[PDB]
């Protein structure tokens, strides 16, 4: 019988249920196929010694059901039957890859989703020792420090080296008196046969919204060791396995007044919870009339605004950014600069936006450069990153750009056109990098953006600003009848569906993809195809109280020119999208005018560019 | 114990051999011998110190290079005693101002792949490594005592000579004079001192995995 009238500890802790144990895990990792006939612990072994990675992952359900009395044994007394499982699944690698010896020769055994995922405040004293599943935000990571593993001391008066102790994770190891000498004194360590192992601390907390429901949330710590190190970042949302081990310490007491302990989590497997074939596309691509199509597949509920729509789509996928020969350092984002009044759904345009691209991130302008913090859990004052180097690749969502400070502002702006910061902060002089597109929208002054005066005005901004800014696009209201129907009708039936009684799916791996499998070309036919365009409109413009095409529109048009290259694959620049590079170049610039010349404008170019 | 010093003898002569016999060029254009001439014309300038090649050091003698990889600590000071025996039957007969032999600080250079601070696992613990990385920082320069004597306090018995061991690891002073407990002092005459700084190497940009700031050791 493998159950007799014992504790699970120490039942597991004689040799005769030890030797059962070991035999028992053996069996089942040689033998266990999967719904097809897969010995998935072959191959499984295989990509893993591919790799040089030393450990495994052991799906707990298929071990409850290959296994009736392991899975009952493992999360009562975790601490050596983790310890059983290692020496088996290592005895059967050395014999499916017999030179393994040379990479590490010791093999740890994760546990992947226990079937009791729990919360992080109810962990009370009844899981001590014992194996758990839990969740949440993580909010700091010390650096990955060394620590002892077989310490091996030396004695000062001998030149004999002690025995080869192993350390706890709770009392620092005590070596007796010199076998050799009786020398009873202060040992130093042996540097060149102790063995170290990597080592990390963490402090996770309670997820923000998840179960802190009417109070504070909680926290616990938790410590990586050797292969887990550097496994989230904070900021990360992971959901940890290990067992609850607590401690002794002595200032807890000198505070509560009672003999309390501190507890920390012993992680045994860390697996993120975050955001991270071509046939089709092939011929989709090749429809040669993906823009209609793809155009109303962003923005999915907010009505009208297929103007807009082009832009941002425009932008999401970028331009190609090429570096110039002559050392010039042309920049290949596109920032955006939305403005209207109150009501017409800009913030939507900003949060959709932060769901369909990878990799972004999120701010109001009411923290933007990396600055000095008190860690919360190395209590070390670190530097952490701002909002503007975490969008290092991808997108930046400015909201309330009005609301900015001086010092906000005058930092904004340098990021534009160099596109790297520096910190010569209290922490230390460093100089960092940021690439990213900037998707911002203001406000109009007075309540009412009024388009008698020019744009520069209602949007309260500083001018040398707006032109970081590759398209201006001015949102605005209608009262037209045929068209309250069509908004009302489209909101109340949002709101008949949603309640407890291109899709999402191509496009996103559209954009994964088209990002990476393409590289516009440009050849020099559409070299003079614009300044016949230029040489009229200067004039056209600076004839009235206006400032014309000038060369940082140029540069924008120039970049939406590849904005194509990623939707068609085409990358070849042709007379076809310069046609919709110029108009997109000067639809941008006739609507930031003043009352007549928006119009008198519109009667020449709209009329003259044949649109 | 009897057979540590008895290997030593005889790496500290094995070492002693490469520097006085290493040649380089070909047959037909003329040879050179590459580190007599080096340690002669560092010596004679005032600047004690060569750089060995761990290229050379391999194509001489195999094992040599291997040792000097896996335990460097103790390895590098049979190569910079021998570096000081080669140095004397080289630049003897000293001319009149010095007749004492200085001592030989052994640089080493390779040409090797660079790891780098992220490639820093703890099983590379007393492992020659080779990174790259930005100058960050840098401190004082001060001193280090190499090789100190001590003294009793109330008896007034000295030990002296004593050789303190290099890098940033102390030293425990006696407590059985041989007087009250810890009756030692140091006498600050007799003390051999270095200078030595201590930098802060950055990890190179083009090489952070993009979601946080650079680690530097
Ligand atoms: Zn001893
Ligand atoms: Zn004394």
């Amino acid at each position: 019988e493998d159950l007799k009238g014992h504790s699970v500890r120490e039942w597991v802790s004689m040799a005769g249920p030890r030797l059962e144990i070991h035999h028992r895990f053996k069996n089942f990792l040689r033998t266990h196929v999967d719904s097809h006939g897969h010995n998935v612990f072959k191959e499984r072994i295989s990509d893993m010694c591919k790799e040089n990675r030393e450990s495994l992952v052991v799906n707990y359900e298929d071990l409850a059901a290959r296994e009736h009395v392991l899975a009952y044994f493992l999360p009562e007394a975790p601490a050596e039957l983790l310890q059983i499982f290692d020496e088996a699944a290592l005895e059967v690698v050395l014999a499916m890859y017999p030179k393994y010896d040379r990479i590490t020769n010791h093999i740890h055994v994760r546990i992947s989703h226990l079937p009791l995922v729990e919360e992080l405040r109810s962990l009370r004293q009844l899981h001590l020792n014992q194996l758990i599943r839990t969740s949440g935000v993580v909010t700091s990571c010390t650096g990955v420090l060394p620590q002892l593993s077989m310490v091996k001391y030396n004695c000062n008066k001998c030149n004999f080296v002690l025995g080869p102790f192993c350390q706890s994770q709770n009392q620092e190891v005590k070596p007796g008196s010199c076998p050799e000498c009786q020398s009873a004194g202060p040992f130093e360590v042996n540097m060149e046969e102790t063995i170290y192992q990597n080592y990390q601390r963490i402090r996770i907390q309670e997820s923000p919204g998840k179960v802190a429901a009417g109070r504070l949330p909680r926290s616990k710590d938790a410590i990586l060791l050797a292969d887990l190190v550097d496994s989230c970042k904070p900021g990360d949302e992971i959901e940890l396995t290990g067992i609850y081990h607590n401690n002794y310490d002595g200032s807890l007491n000198t505070a509560n007044g009672f003999p309390v302990f501190a507890t920390v989590i012993l992680a045994n497997h860390v697996a993120k919870k975050d955001n991270k074939d071509v046939k089709m596309i092939t011929s989709l691509s090749k429809d040669q009339q993906i823009g209609e199509k793809i155009f109303a597949s962003i923005a999915p509920s907010i009505y009208g605004h297929e103007d807009i729509k082009r832009g941002l789509a425009l932008a999401l996928f970028g331009g190609e950014p090429k570096n110039p020969g002559g050392k010039h350092k042309v920049r290949g984002d596109i920032n955006v600069l939305l403005c209207g009044d109150p009501g017409t759904a800009k913030s939507q345009f900003l949060k959709y936006i932060e769901k369909v691209s990878s990799r972004a991130i999120f701010t109001t302008g009411q923290g933007l450069t990396a600055y000095v913090q008190r860690h919360p859990v190395s209590r070390e004052w670190t530097l952490e990153a701002g909002a503007l180097v975490l969008a290092d690749r991808g997108v930046c969502l400015i909201d309330e750009f009005d609301k900015m400070n001086d010092q906000d502002r005058t930092s904004i702006h340098e990021a534009m056109e160099q596109q790297s910061i520096s910190i010569s902060k209290a922490g230390i002089v460093t100089s960092l990098q940021a690439r990213c597109t900037v998707i911002a929208a203001a406000n109009p002054i007075g309540g009412r953006y009024d388009p008698s005066l020019t744009f520069s005005e209602n949007v309260d901004l500083t001018e040398p600003i707006i032109s970081r800014f590759d398209i201006l696009c001015v949102v605005r209201d209608t009262v037209d009848p045929v068209q309250d129907e069509m908004l009302a009708r489209f909101v109340v039936g949002s709101h008949v569906r949603h309640h407890p009684s291109l899709p999402q799916e191509v496009l996103k791996k559209y954009i994964i993809y088209a990002k990476e499998r393409v590289h516009p070309k440009l050849n020099q036919m559409d070299q003079d195809k614009v300044a016949k365009m230029y040489s009229d409109l200067r004039k056209e413009s600076m004839a009235t109280g206006s400032i014309p095409i000038t060369v940082r529109h140029i540069e924008s048009m120039i970049r939406m020119a590849e904005a194509h290259a990623r939707i068609h694959l085409r990358d070849y620049v042709i007379e076809d999208d310069v046609n919709m590079a110029i108009r997109v170049m000067l639809e941008s610039f006739i609507d930031t005018q003043k009352f007549s010349v928006m119009r008198s404008m519109r009667k020449t170019f709209a009329r003259y560019l044949s649109f | 114990a009897d057979e540590g010093q008895a290997r030593k003898s005889q790496l500290q002569r094995r070492f002693k051999e490469f520097l006085r016999q290493y040649r380089v060029g070909t047959d037909r254009t003329g040879f050179t011998f590459k580190y007599r001439d080096e340690l002669k014309r560092h010596y004679n300038l005032g600047e004690y110190w060569i750089e060995v090649e761990m290229e050379d050091l391999a194509s001489f003698d195999e094992d040599l290079a291997d040792y000097l990889y896996k335990q460097p600590a103790e390895h590098l000071q049979l190569l910079e005693e021998a570096a000081k025996e080669v140095a004397d039957e080289v630049t003897r007969p000293r001319p009149s101002g010095e007749e004492v032999l200085q001592d030989i600080q052994v640089m080493l250079k390779s040409d090797a792949s660079p790891s780098s601070i992220r490639s820093l696992k703890s099983d590379m613990m007393s492992h020659l490594v080779k990174i790259p990385g930005i100058i960050i920082a840098a401190s004082a320069v001060r001193a280090k005592a190499t090789r100190i004597s001590i003294q009793c306090r109330s008896c007034r018995n000295t030990l002296t000579n004593i050789a303190m061991r290099p890098g940033l690891e102390g030293y425990a002073l006696p407590r059985k004079c041989n007087c009250p407990l810890d009756p030692y002092f140091i006498m600050p005459d007799k003390c051999k001192c270095v200078d030595f700084q201590t930098l802060k190497l950055q990890e190179l940009p083009d090489a952070v995995p993009h979601g946080e700031m650079p680690r530097h050791m």
